[PDB]
This record gives structure tokens, C-alpha cells and sequence, in this order.
């Protein structure tokens, strides 16, 4: 079990740490988060309760480092930092978590909702899409676009997503216009798979990072990602037997996490009723369309 | 965008423009069959793609040969439609090359944009007029070469004959829109209209009578006048 420090929480701040949140009020004695997971990515991220807008947040493996966050009131915003010396880390968190001021990682032993959303997600491609390579931990907030945005405008600051649009040369081969445009298997199988992604947990990596920047910051190029990607394997007639049940798994546990009250703008009407109803997996996906009908047959 | 009334004059500038018409691409007739069931018998159709500038009128036949042995044909005849007009714009010279495409009816958009995806520099482009281009086949030399046809096949035809050594292209295009529109209506009574007097002919290269500029007017206005009876007879008004 790993820990992330805080120096201090000068300003009031809403804390999420994966799909929990919790408060922390204007200079309260707050030192971090204890007992946090091995093994998985994690994500903090941050609402200030004066500014509602930009939610922000660091995507970070405890494995990869010690990390600790400190508010900066230049920027005005808490910054994640490494330390490198480890002696002192320890003697520093062993302080906090002897005066019990940091609270705990509430992992329900019967839950393995986090493990379900980031099972595919490994730091070292989040680190790609998200480019600052002087760090082991990548900053995302709800503003950032991406590459694809920037081509319809800071390149240093984008989301660099694999790039997937369905009426493009990539897309679509010369002489199989219509075969192509109608069941994109091509190009999910050989030009994105086999060419791109060289393998489906590195596609459904993606994916996962994608709804989770969606969710968590509000971030809307990332929910175009989402979509796109899931489009992509509802709309090829040839998808593997096991993408096409891990996929339902993935997006069974996407939509069972999502908010009730956000679930008008981060779901896209067009797409799910056109992978659940009219696609050529309309007929793949149980369990997702199950979950989607009890909990939003409105959207429906 | 998408083309309408407020922007008319566009067609008659002179940026290069086809409009492109996939309403008689894919014909059949329904029958009955020995069984008492139903089915379909294709007949040959056409592709109408035209510059409304010229008159220029490239009539892609589609020989019913083109259907053995598809499915979906309904779907087929709309990438049938972009594939043909993708391989007559890679034809041309590139100063021949229209700059825009504008497509009759919305679900042509997709296949064409998909042929085209070569030409990021052509527009494709729908319209919320309502155009009578598939009464195109109601032009007895139109229907009677497509039906010929033994074989795909090419024909290329003025639609607006000689008339712009006397009008403009806006005014050709509105008689050309009228003529249509009245066959479209009422078939047998437009025809009446155009060859009532036998002393007006077709010269061979032509498509429509060679009517005087004072014989036009006339013509024109019994046009108009079946296009608003039509409507009564049809909106009992
Ligand atoms: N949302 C209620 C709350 O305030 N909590 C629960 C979530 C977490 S995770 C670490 C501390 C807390 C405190
Ligand atoms: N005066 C020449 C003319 O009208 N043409 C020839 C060129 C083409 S291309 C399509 C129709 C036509 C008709």
C-alpha cells in the first residue's frame, strides 16, 4: 500500500482520488491519501470549491516513484511532485500517518470496480498520449484538447489520441469505397490492431483512458475518443470472439460507474443506439445493454 | 452548405458545378410471380449529371447486368452512382474538374464524399430544392437511348439544346426546371403541350422543339398553367 502526501491544503478543494471524492476546507489539516493500491494506475484530481471550472488531475503509478502534491499559489493550483530522495519520504509520511492525518483509500475487499476500469491502462502509454516526459505522472484537466480537435491549438498541451476517422483514406481502401465504409473491419483489424495499436489490450487501454478522462474531468475530445473507438468495433462485421466479450465487460462496468446526472452530455444518443440496435454486434454486447436499459432507457 | 433559394445565383458563376441525380439509377417493375408471390424485374437506368451553366448533360447508363448476383440493391445504386461520377471527374482534365458536386437527394452525401475522399478540394454538397431532374426520363430521346442500351454506356447531351445563343443560363435553367416539373406532374399533358403543333419539329440534335422566342413565352405559360391545375386537381382547390 502506497502513499501520496500533501504539504498542506491552503484553499477549499474537492479531492478524488479513482471513482471516490471527498471535501477538504480552506487550510484544514489534511496530509494526503494512505493505503492506496499497488498494482493499478490511480488518478487525483481536483475541483476548487471557488472556481468550479477546470477540474484537473495527475495520472500517476505509486511503483514508478514517490509522489507527493503541494498547492503552488502562483499557478494557483496543487501540483504533483516527485521526490527523489526516499529517506526523506518515508520519515515524512511516517510523520503524517503518526499524527493520522491523511485519510485512507476506502477499497471495499469485494470490489473490483477500479480493477474493471483500468484493467488495460498502463502508464507507459498514458505517458504518450499525454506528453511531458520530465515526469512519471501526466497532468490531464477539462480543457485540453485533442490532436485530432487541433486539426478541426497548443501541441504541447494536447491529448494525443490515436486519431480514428471513418470517411479517410486510412479508413477506407482504394476500390472498396462501399465495402469498407459499411463494415470497417479493415480498418479496426488490420490498419488500427495489427497497424497501430499492435495488439486489442493496448486498443482497449486507450479506450479505458479515454472514458476516464471523459468522466472525471469533463473532458470532451476524450469522449469523442470513447465513442469513436467503441463505434469502431460495433461497426466491423469481423471483430475476435474475445474482444468482443471483453468489450462488453469493459463497457458494462463504464456505464454501471457513471453518474446518473451526467449521463445526458457523456453519452452520444447516435452511437449507442446504433451499437446496441442497428450494428453488426448489436447482438454482442448483453450484459452493456442490459445495464444501458434498466439504467437509461431514455436515452433509449 | 447546403443549397437553397436564398443562394440561386451560384449555379450560373463561374466556378465549374454538376449536379447529380441518382433517382433512375437502380429501376425495376414489381410482378407477380406463378406462385402468387411477389418480385421485381430491373430495367436499365441512368445516372443524370449536369452543369447548369452548359447544359451540359453526362447520361451514365446502367445496364440492368450491373445488379446480377448483388444484394441490397437499393444501397448498391447510391455507391454504384458516387463510384460512376468518381471515375467521370478522374476523366477529365483537371481545368474541367468541377469544384463543387451537388447531389438531389441527402443519401448520395456519404458514398460520393467516400469516392471523392481523392478530391479534398471538391465540395460535395446537398440542396433543400426540391429539383424535377427524375422526370428526366419522360424525354422521349433520354428514355429511348437508356432503354437500348445493350451494355453500359456513356451519352452525352445538351439539355438545353441552342438556347443559350438566345438566353442566359439562369434562363435556360428555369425553363429547363419548368419543362420538368410539368412532366413530372402530369406526363400526358405537358407532352400535349409540346407537340400539339405538328409544324414545330425536334431538330435530330436536339432534345426539345425549336419553338420561336414568342412560341417559348406561350409554351412556358401553358407550363405554369398545368403545374397550377395539377394542383388543384390534386389539392381540390
Ligand atoms: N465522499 C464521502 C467522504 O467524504 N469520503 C469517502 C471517500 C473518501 S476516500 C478518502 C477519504 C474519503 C472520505
Ligand atoms: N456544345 C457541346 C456540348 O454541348 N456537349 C459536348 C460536351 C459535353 S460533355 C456532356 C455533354 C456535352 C455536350
Amino acid at each position: 500500500m502506497n502513499t501520496v502526501p500533501f504539504t498542506s491544503a491552503p484553499i477549499e478543494v474537492t479531492i478524488g482520488i479513482d471513482q471516490y471524492s471527498f471535501n477538504v476546507k480552506e487550510n484544514q489539516p489534511f496530509h494526503g491519501i494512505k493505503d492506496i493500491p499497488i498494482g493499478h494506475v490511480h488518478v487525483i484530481h481536483f475541483q476548487h470549491a471557488d472556481n468550479s471550472s477546470m477540474r484537473y488531475g495527475y495520472w500517476f503509478d505509486c511503483r514508478m516513484g514517490n509522489f507527493y502534491i503541494q498547492y503552488d499559489p502562483k499557478d494557483g493550483l496543487y501540483k504533483m511532485m516527485e521526490e527523489r530522495d526516499g529517506a526523506k519520504f518515508e520519515n515524512i509520511v511516517h510523520n503524517f500517518k503518526e499524527r493520522q492525518m491523511m485519510v485512507s483509500y476506502p477499497k471495499i475487499d469485494e470490489d473490483d470496480t477500479w480493477y474493471n476500469l483500468t484493467e488495460f491502462v498502463q502508464m507507459d502509454k498514458i505517458r504518450k498520449i499525454v506528453r511531458k516526459d520530465e515526469n512519471q505522472f501526466s497532468y490531464v484537466d477539462s480543457s485540453m484538447t485533442t490532436v485530432q480537435e487541433n486539426e478541426l491549438s497548443d501541441p504541447a498541451h494536447s491529448l494525443n489520441y490515436t486519431v480514428i476517422n471513418f470517411k479517410s483514406r486510412e479508413a477506407i481502401r482504394p476500390g472498396h469505397e462501399m465495402e469498407d465504409f459499411l463494415d470497417k473491419s479493415y480498418y479496426l483489424n488490420t490498419v488500427m490492431l495489427q497497424g497501430i495499436f499492435k495488439n486489442s489490450s493496448n486498443y482497449f487501454g486507450e479506450l479505458q483512458f479515454a472514458f476516464l478522462n471523459a468522466m472525471f474531468f469533463g473532458n470532451y475530445g476524450s469522449s469523442l475518443q470513447w465513442h469513436a473507438m467503441i463505434e469502431l468495433i460495433c461497426s466491423s462485421a469481423t471483430v475476435p470472439k474475445h474482444m468482443l466479450d471483453k468489450l462488453d465487460e469493459i463497457l458494462y462496468y463504464q456505464i454501471k460507474t457513471l453518474p446518473e446526472q451526467y449521463s445526458d452530455i457523456l453519452l452520444n444518443e447516435r452511437v449507442w443506439n446504433i451499437c446496441l440496435y442497428s450494428s453488426f454486434q448489436k447482438n454482442s454486447l448483453h450484459n452493456t445493454e442490459k445495464i444501458m436499459e434498466n439504467k437509461y432507457p431514455e436515452l433509449l | 452548405g447546403a443549397m437553397n433559394s436564398s443562394n440561386y445565383a451560384e449555379l450560373f458563376n463561374n466556378d465549374i458545378k454538376l449536379f447529380v441525380d441518382d433517382t433512375n439509377v437502380y429501376r425495376v417493375t414489381v410482378h407477380k410471380t406463378f406462385e402468387g408471390n411477389v418480385a421485381t424485374k430491373a430495367i436499365n437506368g441512368c445516372i443524370f449529371t449536369l452543369n447548369p451553366k452548359t447544359g451540359h448533360l453526362f447520361l451514365k447508363i446502367i445496364h440492368t447486368s450491373v445488379w446480377a448476383g448483388q444484394k441490397r440493391l437499393s444501397q448498391l445504386a447510391k455507391w454504384k452512382t458516387a463510384e460512376e461520377v468518381s471515375a467521370l471527374v478522374r476523366s477529365l482534365p483537371k481545368e474541367e474538374q468541377p469544384k463543387q458536386i451537388i447531389v438531389t437527394r441527402k443519401a448520395m452525401l456519404d458514398p460520393l464524399e467516400v469516392h471523392m475522399l481523392d478530391f479534398p478540394n471538391i465540395a460535395i454538397r446537398p440542396t433543400e430544392l426540391r429539383l424535377p431532374f427524375s422526370a428526366a426520363m419522360s424525354i422521349d430521346k433520354l428514355s429511348d437511348v437508356v432503354m437500348k442500351a445493350t451494355e453500359p454506356q456513356m451519352v452525352l447531351f445538351n439539355i438545353y439544346d441552342d438556347w443559350l445563343d438566345r438566353i442566359s443560363s439562369y434562363t435556360a435553367f428555369s425553363r429547363l426546371t419548368l419543362l420538368l416539373r410539368a412532366l413530372k406532374t402530369n406526363e400526358e399533358s405537358a407532352k400535349m403541350i409540346l407537340l400539339s403543333d405538328p409544324t414545330i419539329t425536334i431538330k435530330s440534335y436536339h432534345l426539345w422543339p425549336s419553338f420561336t422566342d414568342e412560341q417559348w413565352i406561350t409554351i412556358e405559360s401553358q407550363m405554369r398553367d398545368l403545374i397550377l391545375t395539377e394542383y388543384g386537381r390534386k389539392y381540390n382547390v
